[PDB]
């Protein structure tokens, strides 16, 4: 169980880890987040009490360094910063212990729900997708837009989703046409799974990271890369059946966290009633086609 | 985006451009079965591509074998159509390859799309336009080439015939859709109109009759009342 410790709470704010969140009041005797399981990559994020825009947030894995999150007056929020010496961090960690100014990591031990959100998710490829090679962690904002996005302006602070286009060259097979645009299976199959992602593990990490950012920060192009990549397995004819059942089990994860009140701007009723009711694969998610229905009826 | 009345004069403007309409594509006779179901029967199609500005008709016959073994016949009459334009298009040097293509129908954009996908720089466009192509199989001259033809078959036609010597495109396009809505709302009355006095010939190598001006505008305005007589019935007002 591993701590990241906070130096200071100067400004008032709603600090999220993972699916959990606190208010710190400006200048509580506020040390950090104990407790934290290892094993997943994890997200802390802050949501400011005065400007309620710019939600933004790291993810991080405590088993590649330790990490601390400090306030900078100048840049205006909470920044995650390596410790490098390993003697200085582990005295600074006991010390707040002691003095009991950490919050737990409020895990109840049957609940499976951030393992199943982040199953696939590694922070390798989260540094793939969030380029800043001087870090071990990954910033991510309201704000930041995707490589697709950027094409229809800073490379710098791109999101580097997979590009995904329906009727582009990469999706189309000159000659094949009307089969490759009714059926996705070449473009699935071949073109992202073999070509680019190299297997679907690939595909549902970044599916999972995409889900988790537009959830935690409104990012609208996550949004849409999430729906993009749920939208091209529904659509392809030919899926392997390991694929359908876990895209099943990730996406009734989704749904069931997904807080009740967003699903009218987190959710694309099109690519919804499309995936349960009309593609290839409309009989193919029996848990998600249940709780959707359940939870989320007005939409469909 | 759309084209519409409020852009109506781009139709005649110097960038070359192409209406594509697929609605007599896929063509059927429905009839009875002997077990007394139903069944269809294909007759012979064409896809109906026009510049507005020259008048010059790419006529694609559509001969019943393509559609032989083939399923959802109506999707893939669609796609059909979107590969033989793509197909046209290609076959064009590049300085007559047309720079927009306006689909009659919203159902061709996206087919049109993944068929054009070489050609980035050409526009595929709706309309709101009810363009009256559809009655373009009640012009004799293109009813008889499809009906007969025995094999796929490109037929090249100018549908002003030498209208363009007399009057401007936007005047030759204009008296082609009342012609077009004329056959479309009451066959049987504008060919009457059409070929009532005998002396008035179709030439061997046009479409309509050799009239003189003056003919034209009683033509036209007996086209006009047949349209609104017609209206007046449908709607009872």
């Amino acid at each position: 169980m591993n701590t990241v410790p906070f130096t200071s709470a100067p400004i008032e704010v709603t600090i999220g880890i993972d699916q959990y969140s606190f208010n710190v009041k400006e200048n509580q005797p506020f040390h950090g987040i104990k407790d934290i399981p290892i094993g997943h990559v994890h997200v802390i994020h802050f949501q400011h009490a005065d400007n309620s825009s710019m939600r933004y947030g790291y993810w991080f894995d405590c088993r590649m360094g330790n990490f601390y999150i400090q306030y900078d007056p100048k840049d205006g929020l909470y920044k995650m910063m390596e410790e490098r010496d390993g003697a200085k961090f582990e005295n600074i960690v006991h010390n707040f212990k002691e003095r009991q100014m950490m919050v737990s990591y409020p895990k109840i031990d049957e609940d499976d729900t951030w393992y199943n959100l982040t199953e696939f998710v590694q922070m390798d490829k989260i540094r793939k997708i969030v380029r800043k090679d001087e870090n071990q962690f990954s910033y991510v904002d309201s704000s930041m837009t995707t490589v697709q996005e950027n094409e229809l302006s800073d490379p710098a602070h791109s999101l580097n989703y997979t590009v995904i286009n329906f009727k582009s060259r990469e999706a189309i097979r000159p000659g094949h046409e009307m089969e490759d645009f009714l059926d996705k299976s070449y473009y699935l199959n071949t073109v992202m799974l073999q070509g680019i992602f190299k297997n679907s593990s690939n595909y549902f990490g970044e599916l999972q990271f995409a889900f988790l950012n537009a959830m935690f920060f409104g990012n609208y192009g996550s949004s849409l890369q999430w729906h993009a990549m749920i939208e091209l397995i529904c659509s392809s004819a030919t899926v392997p059946k390991h694929m359908l059942d876990k895209l099943d089990e990730i996406l009734y994860y989704q749904i069931k966290t997904l807080p009740e009140q967003y699903s009218d701007i987190l959710l694309n009723e099109r690519v919804w009633n499309i995936c349960l009711y009309s593609s290839f694969q409309k009989n193919s998610l029996h848990n998600t086609e249940k709780i959707m229905e359940n939870k989320y009826p007005e939409l469909l | 985006g759309a084209m519409n009345s409020s852009n109506y004069a781009e139709l005649f403007n110097n960038d070359i451009k192409l209406f594509v309409d697929d609605t007599n594509v896929y063509r059927v006779t429905v009839h009875k079965t002997f077990e007394g179901n139903v069944a269809t029967k294909a007759i012979n199609g064409c896809i109906f591509t026009l510049n507005p500005k020259t008048g010059h008709l790419f006529l694609k016959i559509i001969h019943t074998s393509v559609w032989a073994g083939q399923k959802r016949l109506s999707q893939l009459a669609k796609w059909k159509t979107a590969e033989e334009v793509s197909a046209l298009v290609r076959s064009l040097p590049k300085e007559e390859q047309p720079k927009q293509i306006i689909v009659t129908r919203k159902a061709m954009l996206d087919p049109l799309e993944v068929h054009m996908l070489d050609f980035p720089n050409i526009a595929i466009r709706p309309t709101e336009l009810r363009l009256p192509f559809s009655a373009a199989m009640s012009i004799d001259k293109l009813s008889d080439v499809v009906m007969k033809a025995t094999e796929p078959q490109m037929v090249l036609f100018n549908i002003y015939d030498d209208w363009l010597d007399r009057i401007s495109s936007y005047t030759a396009f204009s008296r082609l859709t009342l012609l077009l809505r004329a056959l479309k709302t009451n066959e049987e009355s504008a060919k009457m109109i059409l070929l009532s006095d005998p002396t008035i010939t179709i030439k061997s190598y046009h479409l309509w009759p050799s009239f003189t001006d003056e003919q034209w505008i009683t033509i036209e305005s007996q086209m006009r009342d047949l349209i609104l007589t017609e209206y007046g019935r449908k709607y009872n007002v």
